[PDB]
RNA sequence: UUGGCACCUCGAUGUCGGCUCAUCGCAUCCUGGGGCUGUAGUCGGUCCCAAGGGUUGGGCUGUUCGCCCAUUAAAGCGGUACGCGAGCUGGGUUCAGAACGUCGUGAGACAGUUCGGUCCCUAUCCGUCGCGGGCGCAGGAAAUUUGAGAGGAGCUGUCCUU
RNA sequence: GGGAUAAGUGCUGAAAGCAUCUAAGCAUGAAGCCCCCCUCAAGAUGAGAUUUCCCAUUCCGCAAGGAAGUAAGAUCCCUGA
């Protein structure tokens, strides 16, 4: 599932090395993996999750 | 003790364009040579002078540096003087004249060896010793004459077969 | 002549490094050495 | 390059100009004719196909009693291409018979070899025996096959098998005579294939 | 229990140019897409590949002295029988080879880097009759 | 190569050398091509690249090696279980017999010598070399092909003219 | 024979005003390399090619599909080389 997340995280222009530090950040998220990946079944819940990343990456 | 901090003057009537990019059109009387340039060499030309402005200080530059005005040096002087070269056949049976254009040469091999010029290439034969080539380019026309030298190469007991004008054989006492 | 230690013997020699390779070249030529 | 095909017959001795001898082969190879320009337009490549020795109706298929309808004569057994000619002086049609060659034509000739069935290592491959006496049983037989540290054979290591059925080319020959009259080549020396097989006399690759 | 494809995955052609493009630095951003490592719907095990055309094969640049001084080694089954050959060669007489041995080195052996590699076509530029499958055009990451 | 050590094998890994069949590495004997020459031509020394090919018939001894006979463009080294015994020969070492010198009081001993002295195997698998039967190649068929790829060939001596 | 190369041999020219086979640029050069010469060869699953053939049945399964009879051709069987 982390390729299961670039695979997404790349669609919205991240990476993994720093998309799980937005969800560190922006949120104390303790989204499971397999289900940060889910997210993807139903994209774009995902995406706005990685709208969440983005916030705190400026 | 530099090269390319040096001027070239066209006085009359060596016409040089910047044809773009960057092949540097002499023409002339003569004729026209086309030597293609790097992209890194910006050759400013001002009121009958080419020069060379360099991008930047490396060794990669200032190798590169003298060298592309140096080649235009011998191209736009080349287009109003020529260039030539002497050679100078000392042997017993070594002789030479042309046939057509090929240049026969009867060195003491059993079968006579002819030299091909190309075109803008003028060999001329002034008499049974010397030979002179005559041309523009001098990356041809001495590389042509390399071509003739290494018929017969100067043995360094009698100097034989070809030779250029003026050059100087080590010489042993073969006994 | 061909060793790895070039070196010039008389002053009428140049130490030209062609093609990585460090050549020794003069007018005699018995000084024409080369590392390769 | 010119060439034409056909079977042989045997060898004879033809004495000619001097006292010589000469080892001469009998050709029947005339004559051929053109069913298929093969096109580099279409294929790529250019070839004839050349067809010989014509056989009866019961002996031919409908896929290749419509194949001579282009050149439109009679079905016709032993078919090979030749890349490649002069291009053309051919037309889909014209007979190609012995005429063009000459007493002095240097030329290659191809065939398939007489078989000799399933040879041991030295009739193979030239392969020599061991000792036929001292006590030796080892005799006839092609011996070791290779070290012990790669613990296989090499590929390549000659041993018995089926000798013959390639086709083989042998080179530089002379033609000796044209006989048009009697549909009749004759080759000095020893031209390869068995008796009555099929061989193609081309011309040589010189010099 | 997450959610794992099988023959519900749809195809899309693309076309990657390398002309001003090292060997190299492309050939692990082909791999990628022909394996899957994109489409959010990657399961290692079934084949999800959206795959290239590559066009110009005859342009490609590769930096160092790599031409001359990289050789490929094609080694037969008979002894000392190898047919080593330089890049130079390689990409004038024919670079097809280059290129499709260049993606067969980079992806997972087996039964896959079959698959992944049937996939794959090379076309020397910049022909390709593969007009009737319409690939959008993948321009690079770099 | 003579060695050191004793780490695979003493419920067995056959040891010297020949015959066959080779491959491979070049640190090259030639042959191709060159620098230097203390190279006048001739023939060399020496250093460079180069494995494609060739790299002999004996006498002697078990011999590898070695010397010698005569040729040759030359008669290269070296690895591959000092290649190769489920492919062969045992001539020696190292089975018992038998002697000789030497040693021991004696049985006997000796890398000191000598004459004689059962070399087993129906090929399972992988290899190798030939032959077939299926199947596939988006319908079945018959001919001729193209060539990605695989091999084979790759040696040279004289002589006459110039 | 062709084409690129080894060691050479260079023609130009700088950095380093001259010089300098090299760094940009162009050559020549070996029984070496790649072909040409000869053999295999589309099982080359990337299964290529062109030529000429036979045709586009009869029944079931509404359908996907399955059988039975058949053309182009071939095979068994026989005389053999």
């Amino acid at each position: 599932w982390i390729t299961r997340i670039n695979a997404a995280a790349r669609m919205n222009g991240l990476s993994y090395s720093r998309l799980m530090h937005g969800l560190k950040l922006s949120g104390i998220e303790v989204n499971r993996k397999m289900l940060a990946d889910l997210a993807v079944n139903d994209l774009t819940a995902f995406n706005q999750l990685a709208d969440a990343a983005k916030a705190q990456l400026n | 003790s530099r090269v390319g901090k040096k001027l070239l003057e066209i006085p009359s009537d060596v016409t040089v364009t910047l044809n773009d990019n960057n092949t540097v059109a002499v023409k002339g009387p003569k004729g026209e040579l086309t030597r293609t340039f790097h992209p890194d060499m910006e050759i400013k030309v001002e009121d009958n002078v080419l020069t060379v402005a360099r991008p930047s200080d490396q060794k990669e530059h200032r190798a590169l540096h003298g060298t592309t005005r140096s080649l235009l040096g011998n191209m736009v002087e080349g287009v109003s003087k020529g260039f030539e070269r002497g050679l100078e056949l000392v042997g017993v049976g070594y002789r030479a004249s042309k046939s057509g254009n090929k240049l026969v040469l009867n060195v003491g091999y059993s079968h006579p060896v002819e030299i091909v010029p190309e075109e803008g290439i003028e060999i001329e034969v002034p008499s049974q010793t010397k030979v002179v080539v005559k041309g523009t380019d001098k990356e041809r026309v001495g590389a042509i004459a390399a071509n003739i030298r290494a018929v017969r190469s100067p043995e360094p007991y009698k100097g034989k077969g070809i030779r250029y004008e003026g050059e100087v054989v080590r010489r042993k006492e073969g006994k | 002549k061909v060793r790895p230690s070039v070196k010039p013997i008389c002053e009428k020699c140049k130490v030209i490094r062609r093609k990585g390779k460090v050549m020794v070249i003069c007018e005699n030529p018995k000084h024409k050495q080369k590392q390769g | 390059t010119k060439g034409i095909l056909g079977r042989k017959i045997g060898m004879t001795q033809v004495f000619a100009e001097n006292g010589d001898l000469i080892p001469v082969t009998v050709i029947e190879a005339a004559p051929n004719v053109v069913l298929q320009k093969k096109t580099a337009e279409n294929d790529g490549y250019e070839a004839i196909q050349l067809g010989f020795d014509d056989k009866r109706e019961k002996l031919s298929n409908k896929p290749e009693k419509g194949h001579v309808a282009k050149a439109e004569t009679a079905p016709k057994r032993f078919v090979k291409e030749l890349r490649g000619v002069e291009m053309d002086a051919y037309e889909v049609g014209q007979e190609v018979k012995v005429e063009i060659f000459s007493a002095g034509e240097i030329v290659d000739v191809t065939g398939v070899s007489k078989g000799k069935g399933f040879q041991g290592a030295i009739k193979r491959h030239g392969q020599s025996r061991g000792p036929m006496s001292h006590g030796s049983r080892y005799h006839r037989r092609p011996g070791s096959m290779g070290p012990v540290d790669p613990n296989r054979v090499f590929k390549g290591k000659l041993l018995p098998g089926r000798m013959g059925g390639e086709q083989i080319t042998v080179q530089n020959l002379e033609i000796v005579k044209v006989d048009a009259e009697r549909n009749l080549l004759l080759i000095k020396g020893n031209v390869p294939g068995a008796k009555k097989s099929l061989i193609t006399v081309k011309s040589a690759v010189k010099s | 229990t997450p959610m794992a494809n099988a023959s519900t995955i749809e195809r899309k052609w693309l076309v990657v140019d390398a002309a001003g493009k090292t060997l190299g630095r492309l050939s692990s951003e082909v791999a990628a897409i022909l394996r899957g490592k994109h489409k959010p719907t990657y399961t290692p095990h079934v084949d999800t590949g959206d795959h290239v055309i590559i066009i110009n094969a005859e342009k490609i640049e590769l930096t160092g002295k790599k031409l001359t001084d990289k050789i490929y080694y094609r080694h037969t089954q008979h002894p000392g029988g190898l047919k080593s050959r330089t890049a130079l060669e390689m990409r004038t007489n024919y670079p097809e080879k280059m290129l499709e041995l260049a993606i067969k080195g980079m992806l997972p052996k087996g039964s896959l880097g079959r698959q992944m590699f049937k996939k794959l076509n090379v076309y020397r530029g910049s022909e390709h009759p593969h007009e009737a499958q319409k690939p959008e055009v993948y321009e690079l990451r770099g």
